[PDB]
Order: structure tokens, then C-alpha cells, then sequence
């Protein structure tokens, strides 16, 4: 699903582990993504739903839930 | 003329999402590479920041430079010398790590 | 007390800078290359988005 | 080796390199040799060593 394919992608791109990754799990600080993980997150995750998001849409997002919200 | 201009633009599209492909790839991969070296090699011995303003050729050629130095430097220990030459295969390049 | 000192010293200088040297190199190109292409994904996004 | 691409033919070179220049400490004359011709754009200088 949606909600768990998050949770594999901010995994394997930040190397958290599943239980880390809430749904508030925020990434700069519970999952340490830093400005190019960030980006690399979101690379992924666009990839994951090959899906694009606009540049200020996509920066907005800084949160697993803001995350998820965007992608469903 | 914006219909000739909107095809480079579907070509660069197809470009973009290959090379965005290939960076997930790498990402993917950086990750355990990283969780390996995590264990205390990364900050003063495996990671040297000082290195980043060169390209793959020259780290590579002084790596393999290093390597057949290293190589008979290691003669003596079975098990450490095994750990080298196998991770001397460049596709798997984290072995090179826990060597 | 000298003579081991100086062959446990010289042996382990040998081995340590040969094997960062080996190592660090095949990292550093890693993150290097990583970064480039990062870079460049970035500047076609732009580009594309443009 | 013409079906290997260019990064693995300068990849096996250089780690021939590094090994003749462990070796190459007894003699003088490979050992000059190799410091001419270890430059890339020399590859005649290579052959002659
Ligand atoms: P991190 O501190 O390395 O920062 C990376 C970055 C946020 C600067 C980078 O990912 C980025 O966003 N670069 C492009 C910024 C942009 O919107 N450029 C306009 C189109 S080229």
C-alpha cells in the first residue's frame, strides 16, 4: 500500500528503520536526512509513484505525514 | 516552432527521469556502504574530505596503485590477504571496507 | 625496548596509510560521483521544469 | 581486451604499476624506464621500458 511504500522508501533512502519512520517522523531530525538526503528522498519518492511534484511543493514537504498527505 | 521545441522537451524529460533512476540506484546502495563504515571508520581513516575535488579516474588509478603495494604489504594474514583480493573486485566496493 | 618500538611503529604506519590510501580512495570517488550526479539531475529538473 | 571498456584496461595498468614500482628497486634502468614512462600520454615510453 500507499502508507507502507512510504516507509520502505524513507527506509532504504535514510537507512531508518521502520519503526522510526512514524507518520510525524520528521526527516531532518528523527530520520537525520540532510539537505542532499532531503532532495534524495523526494527523488525517490517521485520514482517510487513516477510522479512529479512541483519545486516549492516538493520542499514543503519535510514531515512522513506531509509526505504521505502529498502522495495520496 | 513550439511543437519542434516541445519534443526536446519530451526527450529531456526521458533523460531527466533515466538519470533521476540512476540516482536512486546509488542512493540505495550509499546507504549500506555508509552503515558499514558507520561502525567509527568513517570519520578520520575511510571518509577524507579532502579528496572530494577530484574524479573516479585518479582515485581509482592511486587505489589500484595502493593495492598492489598493499597486496604483498598483506601476504602474511590468510584471511585479511582473502578479504582483500576479493573486495579488489570493484563492482562490490563495501568489501574493500570491511577489509 | 627500542628495537620493538621502532619495528611495531614502522609496521603499523606502513599498513595503516596503505590501506586508508586503498580504501578512503574507492569511498571518496563513491560520494564524489554521487554528488555529481545528484548535481546534474538537478540541472536537468530545473531545466525541464524551465 | 577489445571487450572490456577503457576504465577496466586502466584499472589493471596502473595496478601492474604499482607492483613494479614494489619490484623495480633493485635495477636502475627499469627503474628509470618507469619514471618516464609511468605519464600517460608516453605510451612508446612504456614499450621502450
Ligand atoms: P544541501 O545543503 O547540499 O542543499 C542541496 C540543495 C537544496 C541546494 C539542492 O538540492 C537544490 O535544491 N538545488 C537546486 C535549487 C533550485 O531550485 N535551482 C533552480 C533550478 S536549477
Amino acid at each position: 500500500t500507499i502508507e507502507e511504500r512510504v516507509k520502505k522508501i524513507i527506509g532504504e533512502q535514510l537507512g531508518v528503520k521502520q519503526e522510526e519512520v512514524t507518520n510525524n517522523a520528521s526527516f531532518v531530525e528523527d530520520l537525520g536526512a540532510d539537505s542532499l538526503d532531503t532532495v534524495e528522498l523526494v527523488m525517490a519518492l517521485e520514482e517510487e509513484f513516477d510522479t512529479e511534484i512541483p519545486d516549492e511543493e516538493a520542499e514543503k514537504i519535510t514531515t512522513v505525514q506531509a509526505a504521505i498527505d502529498y502522495i495520496n | 516552432e513550439m511543437e519542434n521545441v516541445q519534443k526536446k522537451l519530451r526527450k529531456l524529460e526521458r533523460d531527466y527521469y533515466q538519470i533521476r533512476e540512476q540516482v536512486v540506484s546509488a542512493k540505495a546502495g550509499w546507504c549500506a556502504v555508509m552503515r558499514m563504515v558507520k561502525d567509527n571508520g568513517v570519520e578520520r581513516r575511510l571518509h577524507r574530505r579532502e579528496l572530494a575535488y577530484m574524479e573516479g579516474g585518479a582515485l581509482r588509478s592511486m587505489s589500484d596503485k595502493a593495492l598492489g603495494a598493499l597486496r604483498l604489504a598483506v601476504a602474511d594474514n590468510e584471511h585479511l590477504r582473502d578479504a582483500l583480493r576479493l573486495s579488489e573486485d570493484p563492482k562490490r566496493p563495501e568489501r574493500k571496507v570491511q577489509f | 625496548a627500542i628495537r620493538v618500538t621502532q619495528s611495531d611503529r614502522d609496521l603499523f604506519k606502513h599498513l595503516i596509510t596503505e590501506a586508508t590510501s586503498y580504501v578512503s580512495a574507492d569511498y571518496m570517488r563513491h560520494a564524489n560521483e554521487r554528488r555529481t550526479h545528484l548535481d546534474e539531475a538537478l540541472a536537468l529538473r530545473g531545466e525541464l521544469f524551465g
